[PDB]
């Protein structure tokens, strides 16, 4: 009825949040 | 009372009839713990029993064995553990024979089996299971259910334990899973289940894949099932091929070009949304993994030494064949438009970005011809895509080759602010902001500054998002000032 899954999601660096897109990611 | 019609009511359509017997038959939980379970274990078996009874049967046994919250689970676990080795050995039999006689779909039996499962093995109290299920599928004389039902179990078992416990059951388990996916296999329902089982199992078999004999074999079976006619199994096959890609990136060099690229690049062009999503995720996940390696390199290059692991640069190649899909997909967007849904329009935009930050200064050329070629198109769809794509590709590329680019569009971008289409607007507003956050200089240009701001303001009294975007802009511009001093 609610069995197991179908799972497979993603969107890297502030995943399932939506909106057009996110902000930068930087280093050392 | 008589125990059947109650179960019939133990899940009835009314919140009071049920809520009633839902407790009545709960008094025998703590005051009958054993004696009960069994009672059902048989009624769950004998096919004569109407649907509800049966369905509701395992539902109770399932219920009282496990829990959702990773918390209470510990508790309801030791439960059937510290039980009497009298009825257990009994239930474990009235169930392993229930499969193949259940007409319904997600057969309850699978449920309970798995439930008892996470406890009758973490110590090894049920080491006769795995061989039994194996027999359900590998045995040619078995019902479409006898087989399906089984797998269903195997799948839950994996989805509920930590890697460490199942790492040495692989050979034994897998051997069955894959048997359900074979091409010669009749019912797609058996195939499906199986392909799912895999999704939950790949996680703990570094041993298996490490042996080329099997690997070759697994990948063959997965890709074959990727060519299955029933949409229901294609999305399963890709999900594995996506998981596998994130999981075993190094070994994929021998399959990528002969078999994978053709397959994943194809799917992306599927009219079916579920099947496209998967395809995109693949190449999307590939970037993630690849530009992540991209780091391993440098961080270990300045320190002067061999990179622990090396990239193989797949995105770079397929780049040519990718984009002209990603972009064309930046068109299959929802009309009514929901903001948290995951439809190709997003994956495409998302992946179109990641790529733009891994491939670097190589993407600029493959994308431009689409923007210039769709900045005027009638259908807003092929228009906002033009914008959106310009928006995506602003991270990664060296500004000393964007600043010039933007300026030429910057103007004809402003005009897009009040573009008759509501979507072109919103997106045009979003880019602008992204053009202030990433590139500050090339935005503050007299030539089109005065005409700029006077349109951003105009946006403040517009739709939320848009306005709530001109901010992402004004803010950025300001910070760009406190930085220049």
């Amino acid at each position: 009825y609610l069995t197991q899954e179908t799972n497979k999601v993603e969107t890297y660096k502030e995943q399932p949040l939506k909106t057009p897109g996110k902000k930068k990611k930087g280093k050392p | 009372m008589e125990l059947i019609t109650i179960l019939e009511k133990t899940v009835s359509p009314d919140r009071l009839e049920l809520e009633a017997a839902q407790k009545f038959l709960e008094r025998a939980a703590v005051e009958n713990l054993p004696t009960f379970l069994v009672e059902l274990s048989r009624v769950l078996a004998n096919p004569g029993n109407s649907q509800v009874a049966r369905v509701a049967a395992g539902l109770q046994i399932k219920n009282s064995l496990t829990s959702k919250d990773p918390d209470i689970k510990a508790q309801y676990q030791q439960r059937w553990l510290a039980i009497d080795a009298n009825a257990r050995r009994e239930v474990k039999n009235y169930v392993l024979q229930t499969l193949g006689t259940e007409t319904y779909r997600p057969s309850s039996a699978s449920q309970c089996v798995a439930g008892i499962a996470c406890a009758e093995i973490p110590v090894n109290q049920w080491p006769e299971l795995i061989p039994q299920l194996v027999a359900n599928v590998t045995n040619p004389n078995s019902t479409e259910h006898m087989k399906e039902s089984t797998l269903e179990a195997i799948g839950y078992i994996c989805q509920d334990i930590d890697p460490e416990q199942l790492q040495d059951k692989s050979n034994e388990i897998l051997t069955a899973i894959i048997q359900g996916m074979r091409k010669e296999e009749p019912s797609n329902n058996v195939k499906l289940a199986a392909t799912n089982a895999l999704l939950n199992s790949l996680e703990f078999t570094k041993a298996n894949f490490d042996k080329e004999s099997e690997r070759h074999f697994i990948m063959q079976v997965v890709c074959e099932a990727t060519q299955c006619p029933d949409t229901r199994v294609r999305v399963a096959a890709l999900q594995n091929l996506v998981k596998i890609m994130s999981l075993y990136y190094q070994y994929m060099e021998t399959y990528m070009g002969p078999a994978l690229f053709a397959i994943t690049i194809e799917a992306m062009k599927s009219d079916i949304d579920e099947v496209a999503l998967q395809g995109i995720e693949f190449w999307s996940n590939v970037c993630d993994e690849e530009m992540d390696l991209a780091i391993e390199a440098s961080e270990a290059a300045e320190q002067g030494r061999p990179p622990e692991h090396t990239s193989k640069f797949y995105a770079k190649g397929a780049l040519q064949y990718l984009v002209p899909i990603l972009t064309q997909t930046l068109t299959k967007q929802d009309e009514n438009d929901d903001d948290d849904d995951w439809n190709p329009c997003k994956a495409a935009g998302v992946c179109l970005m990641l790529l733009a930050t891994c491939c670097e200064d190589d993407i600029v050329p493959h994308v431009l011809p689409f923007i210039k070629e769709h900045i005027k198109n009638p259908d807003w769809r092929y228009r906002d895509a033009a914008v959106m794509a310009f928006g995506c590709i602003l991270e990664g590329p060296e500004p000393s080759q964007l600043k010039p680019l933007v300026i030429q569009a910057m103007p004809t971008l402003i005009e897009l602010m009040k573009d008759p289409s509501v979507v072109v607007r919103d997106t045009a507003a979003w880019t602008v902001g992204r053009i202030c956050e990433l590139l500050p200089e090339a935005a503050i240009n007299d030539v089109y500054l005065a005409p700029l701001l006077q349109c951003l303001i105009e946006g403040l009294s517009a739709e939320p998002r848009v306005a709530s975007n001109v901010c992402w802009a004004f803010s950025s511009l300001a910070e760009a000032a406190y930085e220049a001093a």
